[PDB]
């Protein structure tokens, strides 16, 4: 939290709307790491109304600037709060302040050239407690695109492929939520069918011996970016209406 | 596979292959230099204060460019022409390209100073263990009256130097800095308060006398020595170091009455609005000059020190004043604005 | 030497179980500065300890995700529990455990008590519970290290291991966390005025003050041994 | 010295009855003609300075000064002259990729120029 | 302290605000440390309140 | 004023100057300094894009040049002022390689890569493809392109 | 784009005389550096009649400067750019070293390249806009 | 490494042929058939060639004379 | 592992002169090497045994503002040059030596009365300036044994340069072991006063420190 500000950050987050205000609430009913339920007292509870509000804050929402906004809940349990109360702990906020940055101890002196003109000398301490560690959430996607040479579909059936790649894929071809990812790891594996072959005695023998691929499906797979690694936070999918794959 | 044997091989290769570096907007021939590449465990480049100003960057969000001499001729030329270890003097003005302008100047300044008479003021010795008498105990760079037998060397003989032993008295720091100094220059250069232009004069004279090799040796030694000694000083800043001269609060008040007087004239119709404006402007300028003089005197070498006389007005020790004096950073004009009035500073576009 | 008057350990006062102010015998001139400086440096340098190194918890699969019934985040769990410190026996790379339900605050005490470890304070935080029906289940693996071992510094240790469910975090692995010197001169009448140096040591409580001092001294002596040659 | 070139001449002097001949070329012609063959061939010349905005067009390599400011009329003139860049200037040897008569390559170009003597 | 700031830049930008920050931060960190120290002895409610 | 006063109320130096100890050599530090806590913010322009390298990239279909701004391990393009500076060096080998090795050369790229593998250290000038391209552009417009020997 | 050193000696006595810039109140720029690294023409002579200070072609390394300062001479005719008779660029006898190379600029020295970044270097300029006689000294 | 180059400049004078001689020696050493006249210390051929030239042993005439003798000896 | 620390194996030392020399060590622990070097300086300088010159009773005025009397050396000059003489007491305690010679002028170290346990590193060490005539003088100087150094302003009377060294410092360089590059290497550079082998002096200092601290380790590394 910012130690010495200008007195405004309370409102600067209040009207900003990255946190939740307690719209017509009297006491806390249920508190959860995924939402908050509050029972409205009968004085302000509308007739014929539930008298309960469910503010379902969404953690780990990939906001505009590719940052990592994850609203946190303020209360713990049964906290009595009036209307408009600060209920959500927002990104770079702490109990209702524009908590933008770290309050670090420093001392004034030049030394040993490492602070020549405009340098800051962070010793191993702030490395240890790792205050000011950066958070990020970044996305990617793939498409199916039923094609003329043949529709590309997420079947994880990659011919002439190393087995370890498929170790993280699903039957849908998706990766299960919570996996680790480094390098060019396959992400969404489609297979675009190619032009059909003739009798093709060489290819006929190839299909007789190995088969099931015949180079018919060419790799239409998605892979992880080069030099971008991480852990899969969350997924989503949208298919054209009438297509009912829905494997994973 | 990222083999450590590969790391060893790369280090063996990285030994004898220089590289080239340049800054973003090329303006001078000083933008790009060549140097020996050294690997460093991080995600940025490490630059000595050697090519700093020539690089024209400012330790802020910036980028540099690295160039790999592939052809042997490329390497030979870059170590021959692009090598920073040859661009000593600025090709255009003729002055040194490498002009030490960092806090190392402040450190060398702190070397050659003397408050009035510090601990062991009357100490006289030979000099070699003065490093002990200062670092261990006994002497300070700010000490006076430290007599020492100085073994200078003047190349009076045709292409030959002759040594000479004297008993010069000086401060601890100046005599110490004399140790890393080369052989040629007389110690009279080492008798000073070590300002920035003094450093410039020293560098130029050294370039005149010896030659580039010992010159570079001395330059780097000066870099290291400054980075050390100034570190021994710290030299912080604070609210109290800037001292407000109380006289302004009176002097300005006086000028205030002056303006009213001019205003009274405008009330009488005797002074033209332009005439009244000019008179008020002159009065304000005079008051500003007087207040600036007062602030300077308050920040001048005006401090009484306890001694046998107990009234010893010596050089003040405020950061801004000493730094401006030697030449480290900031401006006396900058200081006056920060402590006295900032000045007129009135121009919507051209007007006052 | 000429009656060098070597100092020795004496008058060790334990301000707390993890706060201590110890003394030594008086020593000759010039060593007290060197003794105190080298002591603070070496003591802060390498104090081996035990800490939580890798976590495998049944509930979550991705720690950047939430958990019903639990209040703090899984990253918040990792942070607060990273405050777990415990004395470890000669045995190393152990697996302590902690699983419980309920509606009271969750404390460090609710951990499986093994024969080789000891939890210093029951007051640490284990992400106090929120709902009656929820039941946290975890088993924390503890390793013995000398200093901060980075999260990706331990990455290469697992080629086919570390399934989604077993993850690594960062640590300090040094229970020292405080060593400071203050040299005075007293208790010297029969001989010349000698100096005694007081050491302020605030360890994590995992290592005893005298034992840690002795270990540091042995390290320094081992270092100086080659220096003669 | 750059700002002054392409001297104008009042007398043709058996050289040419025009205006705007290189002051250096004019002097060279005077030396090679007056001293060697025709001392009576004297071209009265007038030296006037030139401005940067226009004097840029005064170049000896067609590749040079081509993109100086514009090329449409410039290329038109270059083709109309049936002119040859001849690969002489620094920009010429650079864009062409020739060893510029500068630096160590100077001698090389000089050696090339030496090869340009014999053939 | 984990941050040692280059101080020579103090004049050339009239950054008196940085010094004001240094002073305010020292005082506030002191106040917090003293309160926490009072908590270390589990001091009484009335005493900490006063 | 109230700050310095509360410093006494915080049992702290109103001036703020305080003793210092040098962690490297353990000397009591001169110039008692005023130290404190200051806020600091981490700004967007993090290192996460700063570092950038390249060894061998692909040539473009037209102009056969390198990619650009980290787009497919892209590489930035040099500067004309920098080119003038390079001339000021008189480093004929450097400028020649920069216009040859670090440029659109394809068949020279292969020859140079093979030489670097073999440790030959030789570049072949030939003639830039862009030169013939501009010649064609002249022939593309209403003028023949013909170069004498 | 074309300026470079090609000839050694101009062989031409034509030159310009350099004198201290005594402009306004006093001398703004003394002609001690204005010809410090210059190589004069045959116009170098001592103030005394039939007394010569220096020969025709010679560059003032460091010692002729103080000697001429003792000679109280103001202007000296020296060979200059273009004035150096070379018909292409200029001869080295009118360029000097004037750089970190204490050795004179060499053949092929692209002086124009050396210059022409030099002039514009101060990209820190300012823009956007008979009765009273006083004697300085005797 | 050899940080500053002044001795080679004095040994050549024109400062543009010195680099040419150094590179000519370096290319010949890289291709083979030549031996370093100066005692090498496991360094690059460029530095060794520069040291040999500055030692007063390699010049634009010594290399030419040696090459002419080698060609005539065939 | 847990308590094993890197020991330096490369101990190559280059001797610039009989007194000037620089040694260098193999990788010391990051920060531990710096601490080791600083402590080495503090100990090897703050206390260093050796016989030295302290006080004399020369023939003439006891005041500093005295007359040359044909010696052509100021009292301070002769005193300092005498301090620039290496007196080593083999087993003798504080003893006294005196000098007297003819008027050659060359004041070398061969003039004073020769003792057995008293030894001089330099037979040509300067003591005073060249005498103007055949005049002599009585030295009546005394040499004592001590460790470290002491100013003569407090303790009477020329100086107490009991340390037989000249200068020493440590430089900390960085390197990698195999991949980890946070490796510290301490390289000492020292000129000696003379008559003392820098290797022997360093070994003696190491032994002195080890003995000074052995009471603390609680008999560590028993087996």
């Amino acid at each position: 939290k910012p130690l010495v500000g200008t007195g405004m950050e309370r409102a600067v987050a209040v009207d900003s709307g990255v946190t939740a205000v307690a719209k017509r609430g009297g006491v806390v009913q249920y508190v959860d790491a995924s939402r908050i339920v509050i029972k409205v007292n009968e004085d302000e509870m509308y007739p014929g109304e539930a008298g309960i509000d469910i503010y379902n804050l969404t953690k780990y929402t990939r906001s505009n600037q590719n940052t990592c906004i994850n609203q946190m809940p303020c209360v713990s349990l049964g906290e009595p709060v009036e209307r408009g109360d600060v209920l959500a702990d927002g990104p770079s906020t702490d109990l209702g302040e524009l908590a933008l940055g770290q309050n670090m101890r420093v001392a004034f002196m030049p030394w040993n050239g490492y602070n020549f003109e405009d340098s800051i000398l962070v010793s191993e301490r702030v490395v240890q407690e790792d205050r000011f560690t950066t958070i990020h959430i970044q996305e990617l996607a793939c498409v199916s695109r039923d094609t003329k040479l043949g529709p590309e579909e997420i079947t994880a059936d990659i011919p002439n492929v190393g087995e370890a790649a498929l170790s993280k894929l699903d039957e849908s071809g998706i990766v299960y939520i919570g996996a680790e990812v480094t390098g060019g790891d396959i992400l969404v594996g489609k297979v675009t069918p190619k032009g059909e072959t003739q009798l093709t005695p060489e290819e006929k023998l190839l299909r007789a011996i190995f088969g099931e691929k015949a180079s018919d499906v060419k790799d239409s797979s998605l892979r992880v970016p080069n030099g971008v690694s991480g852990t899969v936070i969350d997924v989503q999918v949208f298919t054209r209406d009438g297509v009912e794959k829905d494997k994973r | 596979r990222e083999e450590a044997v590969v790391w060893d091989i790369l280090d063996e290769v990285i030994r004898e292959h220089p590289v080239l570096l340049n800054r973003a907007p090329t303006l001078h021939r000083l933008g790009i230099q060549a140097f020996e590449p050294v690997l460093i465990e991080g995600k940025a480049i490490q630059l000595h204060p050697l090519v700093c100003a020539a690089y024209n960057a400012d330790f802020d969000g910036d980028q540099m460019a690295v160039h790999v001499p592939l052809t042997l001729e490329a390497q030979l030329e870059a170590r021959a022409l692009m090598m920073s270890t040859n661009n000593i003097l600025s090709p255009a003005n003729g002055e040194p390209i490498i002009v030490p302008s960092q806090d190392v100047v402040l450190g060398l300044y702190y070397m050659t100073r003397d408050c009035v008479n510090a601990k062991g003021e009357g100490m006289v010795l030979t000099g070699p263990k003065e490093a002990e008498r200062l670092y261990r105990s006994g002497l300070a760079s700010l000490h006076a009256r430290v007599k020492v037998r100085i073994t200078e060397y003047e190349k009076d003989a045709n292409g030959e130097l002759v040594a000479k032993t004297s008993l010069k008295d000086t401060t601890v720091g100046r005599a110490i800095l004399w140790m890393i100094v080369p052989k040629g220059l007389p110690y009279s250069i080492v008798n000073q308060a070590l300002g920035k232009k003094a450093i410039s004069k020293m560098l130029n004279t050294c370039y005149r006398i010896l030659g580039l090799k010992p010159t570079v040796i001395f330059a780097d030694q000066i870099m290291y020595t400054g980075f050390a000694y100034a570190a021994r000083s710290g030299a912080s800043v604070g609210i109290d170091d800037m001292v407000i001269p109380e006289k302004k609060h009176e002097i300005i008040s006086e000028a205030e009455a002056e303006v009213a007087e001019i205003q009274e004239q405008f009330q009488s119709g005797l002074v033209t609005a332009g005439e009244r404006y000019n008179k008020v402007i002159d009065i304000w300028a005079a008051a500003n000059d007087r207040v600036s003089k007062a602030m300077m005197d308050n920040l001048q070498t005006e401090t009484v020190i306890n001694r046998d006389g107990q009234e010893e007005k010596q050089v003040s020790f405020n950061s801004i004043y000493m730094m401006a004096d030697s030449g480290a950073r900031g401006s006396a004009a900058q200081i006056r604005q920060l402590a006295g009035m900032r000045g007129l500073m009135a121009k919507p576009d051209g007007s006052i | 030497v000429t009656e060098f008057l070597k100092p020795r350990l004496v008058d060790i006062e334990q301000v707390s179980s993890t706060h201590a102010k110890v003394t030594l015998e008086p020593l000759e001139r010039g060593f007290g500065h060197t003794l105190g400086n080298a002591l603070r440096r070496i003591l802060l340098s390498s104090m081996p300890g035990c800490a939580v190194t890798e976590v495998e918890i049944d509930g979550v699969l991705h720690e950047y995700s939430t958990k019903e019934g639990v209040q703090e985040d899984i990253l918040e769990i990792l942070l607060n529990l990273k405050g777990l410190a415990v004395r470890v026996q000669g045995k190393d790379e152990v697996i302590l455990t902690l699983n419980k339900s309920g509606i009271g605050p969750v404390t460090a005490a609710d951990i499986t008590h093994d024969g080789d470890v000891e939890i210093v304070k029951p007051q640490h935080v284990i992400c106090h519970l929120t709902d009656e029906n929820a039941s946290i289940s975890m088993r924390i693996k503890v390793q013995r290290g000398r200093g901060y071992v980075p999260a990706s510094t331990r990455i290469h240790s697992e080629e086919d291991e570390r399934p989604i469910g077993r993850l690594l975090v960062d640590a300090c692995y040094s229970p020292v966390e405080r060593i400071a010197y203050n040299v005075e001169a007293a208790r010297v009448e029969q001989r010349t005025d000698l100096d005694k140096l007081v050491i302020e040591m605030e360890t994590n409580g995992t290592i005893d003050p005298e034992e840690a001092i002795r270990r540091a001294a042995t390290i320094l002596a081992e270092q100086l041994e080659a220096f003669v040659d | 010295r750059q700002m002054l070139r392409k001297a104008t001449i009042v007398n043709a002097g058996s050289s040419d009855f025009l205006e705007g001949e290189q002051v250096e070329y004019s002097r060279v012609k005077i030396a090679n003609r007056e001293l060697e063959a025709n001392g009576k061939v004297g071209a009265t010349y007038s030296r006037d300075l030139l401005g940067i905005t226009k004097a840029s067009l005064a170049t000896e390599s067609f590749i040079s000064a081509a993109s100086f400011q514009e090329t449409t009329r410039v290329l038109t003139e270059a083709a109309v002259a049936g002119k040859r860049d001849e690969l002489r200037g620094l920009k010429e040897n650079v864009i062409v990729g020739r060893l510029i008569p500068a630096g160590t390559g100077y001698a090389y170009h000089q050696d090339r120029m030496r090869r340009r003597a014999a053939g | 302290v984990d941050i040692v700031l280059n101080p020579l830049g103090v004049p050339s930008r009239m950054n008196i605000g940085q010094i004001l920050e240094t002073h305010l931060g020292m005082a506030a960190k002191g106040i917090g440390d003293k309160i926490n120290a009072m908590l270390k002895q589990q001091q009484e409610v009335a005493k900490l309140r006063e | 004023a109230e700050i310095k006063e509360l410093l006494k109320l915080g049992d702290l130096p109103t001036s703020g100057q305080i003793r210092l100890y040098d962690g490297r050599t353990g000397e009591q530090f001169e110039r008692p300094v005023t130290v404190g806590y200051m806020y600091m913010l981490k700004l967007n322009h993090l290192v996460d894009d700063k570092m950038h390298a390249r060894s061998t990239g692909s040539y473009s279909l037209v102009t056969q040049q390198p990619l650009g701004g980290k787009a497919q391990f892209g590489g930035q393009r040099f500067g004309e002022m920098e080119v003038w500076a390079l001339e000021a060096y008189g480093a004929a080998y450097t400028l020649q390689e920069m216009l040859t090795v670090k440029s659109d050369d394809v068949n020279g790229r292969t020859k140079m890569y093979k030489n670097i593998v073999d440790g030959n250290h030789q570049m072949e000038p030939g003639m830039p493809e862009s030169f013939n391209v501009l010649l064609k552009e002249i022939r593309s417009l209403g003028i023949n392109i013909e170069l004498e020997d | 784009q074309d300026l470079v050193v090609t000839e050694d000696d101009c062989g031409t006595h034509e030159g310009i005389m350099m004198t201290p810039v005594i402009e306004g109140g006093d001398v703004k720029e003394p002609l001690r550096d204005r010809v410090l690294g210059r190589v004069t023409a045959e116009d170098v002579l001592k103030p005394g009649t039939a007394d010569i200070l220096v020969p025709r072609n010679t560059l003032l390394h460091e010692q002729w400067c103080d000697l001429l300062e003792e000679n109280s001479v103001d202007a000296v005719k020296v060979r200059s750019v273009v004035s150096c008779d070379t018909d292409f660029g200029v001869c080295a006898h009118c360029y000097g070293r004037d750089l970190a190379r204490g050795h004179i600029i060499n053949k092929g020295e692209a002086i124009g390249v050396i210059a022409a970044q030099s002039i514009g270097e101060p990209g820190t300029q300012l823009t956007m806009r008979e009765s009273s006689i006083q004697v300085k000294n005797k | 490494a050899r940080v500053t180059v002044q001795d080679a400049v004095e040994k050549i004078g024109n400062r543009f042929d010195l680099v040419l001689v150094a590179a000519r020696r370096a290319r010949q050493m890289q291709v083979g058939g030549k031996d370093p006249l100066v005692p090498e210390e496991n360094d690059k051929t460029t530095v060794i060639a520069l040291r040999e030239i500055e030692e007063g042993l390699i010049n634009n005439q010594i290399l030419d004379v040696r090459e002419r003798q080698e060609q005539q000896e065939q």
